RNA sequence: CGCUGGGUAGCCAAGUGCGGAGCGGAUAACUGCUGAAAGCAUCUAAGUAGUAAGCCCACCCCAAGAUGAGUGCUCUCCUA
RNA sequence: UUCACAUCGACGGGAAGGUUUGGCACCUCGAUGUCGGCUCUUCGCCACCUGGGGCUGUAGUAUGUUCCAAGGGUUGGGCUGUUCGCCCAUUAAAGCGGUACGUGAGCUGGGUUCAGAACGUCGUGAGACAGUUCGGUCCAUAUCCGGUGUGGGCGUUAGAG
RNA sequence: UCGGAGAGAGGCUCGGUGAAAUAGACAUGUCUGUGAAGAUGCGGACUACCUGCACCUGGACAGAAAGACCCUAUGAAGCU
RNA sequence: GGCCAGUGAGACGAUGGGGGAUAAGCUUCAUCGUCGAGAGGGAAACAGCCCGGAUCACCAGCUAAGGCCCCUAAAUGACCGCUCAGUGAUAAAGGAGGUAGGGGUGCAGAGACAGCCAGGAGGUUUGCCUAGAAGCAGCCACCCUUGAAAGAGUGCGUAAUAGCUCACUGAUCGAGCGCUCUUGCGCCGAAGAUGAACGGGGCUAAGCGGUCUGCCGAAGCUGUGGGAUGUAAAAAAACAU
RNA sequence: AACCCAGAGCUAGCUGGUUCUCCCCGAAAUGCGUUGAGGCGCAGCAGUUGACUGGACAUCUAGGGGUAAAGCACUGUUUCG
């Protein structure tokens, strides 16, 4: 996955989630999901 | 002019927060690669008892005096020692946050 | 890169130990009443 | 450390060759062995802590033994003996004392075996024959020809490190060559055929036992 | 070594053998299972599973001056 | 091809790092010896190869970009006093840097910074040029720390193997 | 490349004779900080029984020559 | 005014500006403080920061700045809240259903929020672009009919068909739900070279904020007892130093 | 631009050094000028002595400015309609 330090939804079906204190990205398209840092 | 302390069932210590998988025990030897980091856990299975030791040295003075002092102090993994001849008691605890 | 390191003197400023506090720094030394009138520390007997 | 199996202690006599029915040679070591290899103690996880097997050998007359070590071997009634050792195991179940050890019964034939030793001891040597350090010019005005060099950067550390390779002692301690043929026994003269080759000139001490392996024999931790 | 031709042992490599193993443990990145806050969804702020030449042990050598100086077998301590 | 974010990303903005050229001139002028090379190390990761993954405008092979990861490895030659860099033949790849641009009481002295001489140029001239050219003395028995090895003494609660 | 072996003189041991540069006193560890910005000597932590011998020189901004490069002096000298 | 000295290299900090890059432990002036010439206590060590200006003695006491888990002197003190990051030592833009709140705003018993089921048309197919498109390469436009609800139709996909699916409404189900700002403490962004390096050991209060009351704490102050200087010209006593 | 001796203890606004005790007071690194800039002279600041003075600290009041701020009425600059 792409990281990034400025992360957001791209789409609509782009969902945020945290996880093991890392905002994530999670979406249908294996493009769109990403990482903080 | 103190006294003597004797520890057991030294792997059944409790430790707050993360510290179990967080707090790092280390040591060096001389080389510029000879670091050899160790967390409680790994430390927990291996050696039990430097957990206990290593805190109270760092409490204890440091000098001719202070190495003489961690002798005085008996660490046991077990929930037995063999120092039953000494007739030792139980020891008080002002504090009231040591018990979970 | 661009933010200096204030190593100097401006450390101490800086690092220095303050109270910022109003319960803290209001305080001052305890009040007792004072005492009775003592007598004197010695006295001296005709020799 | 822990050892796979049981083995036993044997002299270098020397080295030859062995021509196959084929044709194709092998160079051959050769081991022989003196009349002592019976068990001395037998010791257990209870008394010691751990479970393993002295072995003797190498008798000799009974005037040459410290009176110590009279009470040691009389204990167990077995003969005057030079050498002792160990063969740490994880079960010692059927063993005693004043039990032989045949080699025959342990190493048949083509059997892997580890050989250990004392080597040759080559003295206080430099860095080009210790550590295979590289030689500098002999020629272009060079005065360094077989020296260090360098041994250390600077102000920064401002020390010598660690563990330097430096001159020493080389040689004369204990080895172990792994995973070596066993070629040929012939109980006749009592002797046994090795491939490859062996720490030290004949007439030196060694132990040869069953090959350890990690994830096979040995217990993985 | 007057200069050369060969050379045992010894030393030596260009010569001769061996070596680097593990379905062992715990993790990183990642993929997950089950599933709340949030009737949905979610790899997790309960729990848990796979998995790196890396980390730890295992392999080889040293090693109780480890002053925390250990353990075991054996031996000696005569005469007046 | 349409689709900002597979891969590039103008216009501008916000940072860390202390290896570049510099600014300041705080330590050293009763001395802190230089460029490169030889030998010998040892750390850092912002990863050239090797291990394991994600995305792909990833069919496959082979890439591309990026994450974890510094355990190990990172050739021999031609030209140059060189660093840098170009080239030949290979290689899994032929990584970038720190340690007084690591290391001269360890080495070399080809280069730069002495005295000789010469060309060009400037100067009436003596002479001069971060312009070139030929030549040109690198001392040292380790006190201490530190380091590689090897002994003795004493201790380890009677003394020993 | 890629070192290896051997001889001789030293080195090493014993006996005899017996210097030298140097030297504030020295009971003289490492790390990371601190500090006239680069510490055995201050702070914290770690390591470390005492004392010799033979070997190697990273540091003691080691020794050796009141810097020979640069600058200053209403200094000196040679030359034009 | 007489006799007669040294000084004329300044330093950091605060403020006011200049030069520089609104860089420098940079440089140059102005007004102050300290060091210089200043010990002591706090700041782990540390001339310039904070408290405070050492005549001397006492194994007496009260305090300042600052602190009270242990090393290491003093409450492992009390009460109301916050943080779970070892944040607590170190830097920003930017990112966020982190956490504890606060202030607006909208929705709901004539059923909200999510979940499951049903429908999700026709015409003026507007015109334009195109060989071709009923909405979906695309431009302009976005009026009307039927209805509980349907748009010149959100997304997927097709060259274009077709198709999937959304807004919207109907029912099911019964107490809460959504949108947008905002404060405090924290998370990511936050990578370096010999080795924890952020006093240590360690701590979920032994951290942060507010509030109350005790205590420790200097060569300061008080108390007791001496010396010296000046007033001062003998002593003494006194005041100040 | 030899060596020895003498002038010569040449000169050195430059380094280095300069020896017992107690008591009291106590600086300056600023300005002007300088063939001067790490030197010197004068002023400023010390000590000591003498003469003449009454202020210093604090409080209030008065007096003239043209800085911060503020502003566009002048001088310049500038956006849109
Ligand atoms: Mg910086
Ligand atoms: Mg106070
Ligand atoms: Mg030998
Ligand atoms: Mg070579
Ligand atoms: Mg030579
Ligand atoms: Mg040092
Ligand atoms: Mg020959
Ligand atoms: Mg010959
Ligand atoms: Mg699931
Ligand atoms: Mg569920
Ligand atoms: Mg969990
Ligand atoms: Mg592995
Ligand atoms: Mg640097
Ligand atoms: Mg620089
Ligand atoms: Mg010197
Ligand atoms: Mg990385
Ligand atoms: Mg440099
Ligand atoms: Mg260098
Ligand atoms: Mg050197
Ligand atoms: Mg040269
Ligand atoms: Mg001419
Ligand atoms: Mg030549
Ligand atoms: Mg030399
Ligand atoms: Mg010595
Ligand atoms: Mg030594
Ligand atoms: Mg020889
Ligand atoms: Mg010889
Ligand atoms: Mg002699
Ligand atoms: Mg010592
Ligand atoms: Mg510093
Ligand atoms: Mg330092
Ligand atoms: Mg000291
Ligand atoms: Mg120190
Ligand atoms: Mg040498
Ligand atoms: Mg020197
Ligand atoms: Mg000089
Ligand atoms: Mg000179
Ligand atoms: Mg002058
Ligand atoms: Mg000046
Ligand atoms: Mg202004
Ligand atoms: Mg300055
Ligand atoms: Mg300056
Ligand atoms: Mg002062
Ligand atoms: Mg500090
Ligand atoms: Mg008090
Ligand atoms: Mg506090
Ligand atoms: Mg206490
Ligand atoms: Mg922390
Ligand atoms: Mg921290
Ligand atoms: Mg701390
Ligand atoms: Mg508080
Ligand atoms: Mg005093
Ligand atoms: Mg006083
Ligand atoms: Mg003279
Ligand atoms: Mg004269
Ligand atoms: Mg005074
Ligand atoms: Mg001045
Ligand atoms: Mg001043
Ligand atoms: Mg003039
Ligand atoms: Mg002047
Ligand atoms: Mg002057
Ligand atoms: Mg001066
Ligand atoms: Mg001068
Ligand atoms: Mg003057
Ligand atoms: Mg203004
Ligand atoms: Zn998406």
């Amino acid at each position: 996955m792409k990281i990034r330090a400025s992360v957001r939804p791209i789409c609509e079906k782009c969902r945020l989630i945290r996880r093991r204190g890392r905002i994530i990205v999670i979406c249908s398209n294996p493009k769109h999901k990403q990482r903080q840092g | 002019m103190g006294a003597f302390v004797i520890v057991v069932n030294a792997d059944k210590v409790a430790v707050s927060g993360k510290k179990r998988t967080q707090k790092l025990y280390r040591r060096h030897s001389g080389r510029p690669g000879g670091l050899k980091e160790e967390t409680f856990d790994q430390l927990q299975k291996r050696i039990p008892e430097r957990i206990i030791e290593h805190a109270v040295r760092g409490m204890l003075p440091k000098g001719r005096l202070g190495r003489y002092l961690f002798n005085h102090l008996k660490v046991y993994k077990g929930a037995e020692h063999p120092h039953q001849a000494q007739q030792p008691i139980d020891l008080p605890l002002r504090d009231k946050r040591i018990r979970v | 890169s661009s933010r200096p390191q204030k190593k100097g003197t401006a450390h101490h400023m800086k690092t220095r130990p303050k109270k910022t506090a109003r319960w803290d720094i209001k305080r001052g030394p305890a009040v007792y009443p004072p005492l009775p009138p003592l007598p004197a520390e010695w006295t001296i007997v005709s020799s | 450390s822990v050892d796979a199996g049981i083995g036993v202690m044997g002299t270098k006599l020397g080295m030859m060759s062995f021509f196959e029915e084929d044709g194709t040679v092998v160079p051959v070591t050769v081991i022989g062995f003196k009349e002592g290899n019976i068990v001395t103690q037998v010791k257990t996880e209870s008394t010691d802590g751990y479970n393993a097997v002295q072995v003797g050998y190498e008798r000799l007359r009974d005037r040459k033994l410290t009176m110590p070590e009279r009470g040691h071997l009389n204990k167990a009634g077995v003969i005057p003996m030079r050498h002792l050792q160990e063969f740490r195991l994880v079960s010692v179940d059927d063993f005693t004392p004043s039990q032989k050890l045949l080699f025959e019964e342990l190493f048949k034939e083509g059997d892997m075996v580890d050989i250990s030793g004392t080597t040759i001891g080559k003295g206080f040597q430099g860095g080009i024959k210790r550590h295979n350090f590289k030689r500098g010019l002999m020629t272009h005005g060079s005065k360094s020809h077989r020296a260090l060099g360098s041994i250390g950067a600077g102000t920064t550390p401002g020390h010598v490190y660690k563990g330097k390779k430096m001159p020493g002692r080389m040689g004369g301690t204990k080895t172990k060559i792994r995973k070596l043929k066993i070629m040929k026994i012939d109980t006749d003269l009592r002797v046994v055929m090795i491939k490859g080759a062996v720490p030290g000139k004949p007439g030196n001490l060694l132990r040869l036992a069953p090959a350890k392996i990690v994830g096979k024999n040995i217990p993985k931790n």
